[PDB]
Parts: C-alpha cells; sequence; structure tokens
C-alpha cells in the first residue's frame, strides 16, 4: 500500500523556527494536492497550507509570508517529502499540525492520507 | 491539555466513483479539507442510518450533507456520495439497501 510516515515538531520560542515533514512512499501514482492543517484547541482549526502538483500553493492569512510549502518528488518515481517550514512562530502558530496527499494509483481509488500530526507550542 | 480532543492517527479518505465525479460540483477544497479533518478527529461524528450497516450523514458544507462508512480495522473512510440540502433527503427502503449494496462492496476489498 502506500505508506506515509511523517517527522518534526515541538516545542519553540517565538520568532524561532521549525520544519514540519511528511514523507509518502509506496509505488506510482498520480498526485493531485497536498498541504498542511492546524487545529488549537477549543475552537475550529484551519487549512494551513496547500500544493497542486502543478505548483498552486494557497497560505492562510495569519501565515503569510511566515510559513512556506515545499515539496520534492524523488525523481517521481517513488516518493514525495511535503515540508512546511515554519518562521517567524508567532504563540498563535500553537496547534496540532497535520499533513495530507491526495493521490491516485493506477486503476486505484482517488485518495487523501492523513497523518498522525504533531504537536507545535510556540511558547515564550 | 495540548493536544486537541479526539483521534490523531494516520487515517484514509477513500472517494467513490460517486463522490468523485460530483465532489468539486459541491466543495471548495477548503471546506472539503475541514471536513477531513472534523472525521479524523472524531468518527462517529455522522448520524447513523439503521438498515444500512453502520452508515453515517454528515451536514457541514449551507446545506450539503456527505454519507460515509468509516472501516473499523482498516482506518479508512468510505465516502459514498455527497447531495445537497435541497436535494433529495427523502430515505427510503431502496436507497437503504443499494447504499448498502456498494457499501458492502468496497468493505470487502480489502477483505
Amino acid at each position: 500500500q502506500v505508506q506515509l510516515q511523517e517527522s518534526g515538531g515541538g516545542l519553540v520560542q517565538p520568532g524561532g523556527s521549525l520544519r514540519l515533514s511528511c514523507v509518502v512512499s509506496g509505488d506510482r501514482r498520480t498526485i493531485y494536492t497536498m498541504g498542511w492543517f492546524r487545529q488549537a484547541p477549543g475552537n475550529q482549526g484551519e487549512l494551513v497550507a496547500t500544493m497542486t502538483s502543478s505548483g498552486v500553493t494557497t497560505y492562510v492569512d495569519s501565515v503569510k509570508g511566515r510559513f512556506s510549502i515545499s515539496r520534492d518528488s524523488a525523481e517521481d518515481s517513488a516518493k514525495n517529502t511535503v515540508s512546511l517550514q515554519m518562521n517567524s512562530l508567532k504563540p498563535e502558530d500553537t496547534a496540532f499540525y497535520t499533513c495530507y496527499e491526495e493521490s491516485r494509483r493506477p486503476l486505484g481509488s482517488r485518495n487523501t492520507y492523513w497523518g498522525q500530526g504533531t504537536q507545535v507550542t510556540v511558547s515564550s | 491539555g495540548l493536544v486537541p480532543r479526539g483521534s490523531h492517527m494516520k487515517s484514509v479518505f477513500v472517494e467513490s466513483t460517486i463522490f468523485e465525479k460530483y465532489r468539486d460540483e459541491y466543495l471548495s477544497d477548503e471546506e472539503y479539507r475541514l471536513f477531513q479533518a472534523e472525521l479524523m478527529l472524531n468518527p462517529k461524528l455522522g448520524d447513523v442510518i439503521q438498515g444500512t450497516g453502520g452508515l453515517r450523514k454528515i451536514r457541514v458544507a449551507g446545506g450539503s450533507r456527505i454519507i460515509y462508512y468509516f472501516l473499523d480495522e482498516k482506518r479508512r473512510f468510505y465516502l459514498l456520495t455527497i447531495y445537497g440540502k435541497n436535494e433529495m433527503s427523502d430515505l427510503n427502503a431502496n436507497q437503504r439497501k443499494q447504499l448498502m449494496a456498494f457499501m458492502e462492496a468496497w468493505r470487502n476489498e480489502q477483505s
């Protein structure tokens, strides 16, 4: 099947930088889109960033300039690693961060795969 | 506590032929990701429909409603179909039975 293992997270000083990361492997598929989601306790979550297989990105307004989504195809044979780069971290960025990836194997289902997630705590 | 209340495991959403054809006629990608996030925190979030074998209806678009089946062991959701609020909201036995059939059709694809 398709493997997803993710990395990064923890706990950071304001103005500091943290790279979340999240890998999808298996065999070949057609990748559509891919992103990051975040949810702080008590309130509704929010989609943090998105990237089509064409490179088209969206970012939410509160993170504009500071978070960056990037990608690594691994020849487009094999795996794609998706990275969330978070810089100039504000404490409002404290949240549980998950990644996802839509994708469709040959003759297979259009699935979106989701990570375990990882807590990111930006505290003075 | 820091981590929000719910479930935090790798999960899979599986569109059916129907749901995939008609998804973007209904949901912006933001709406769709918010939906999967909600289910990933809490499967059992949708209201059960009986005679179906565990199918659930969520109403978050608005009036969009999705019907899904969460697979206990493999941690996959089967997104069966999405229909709008105004549109057929009438649930009858032919429907519940055929939904159960196609649901079981996916169900037995990975033992």
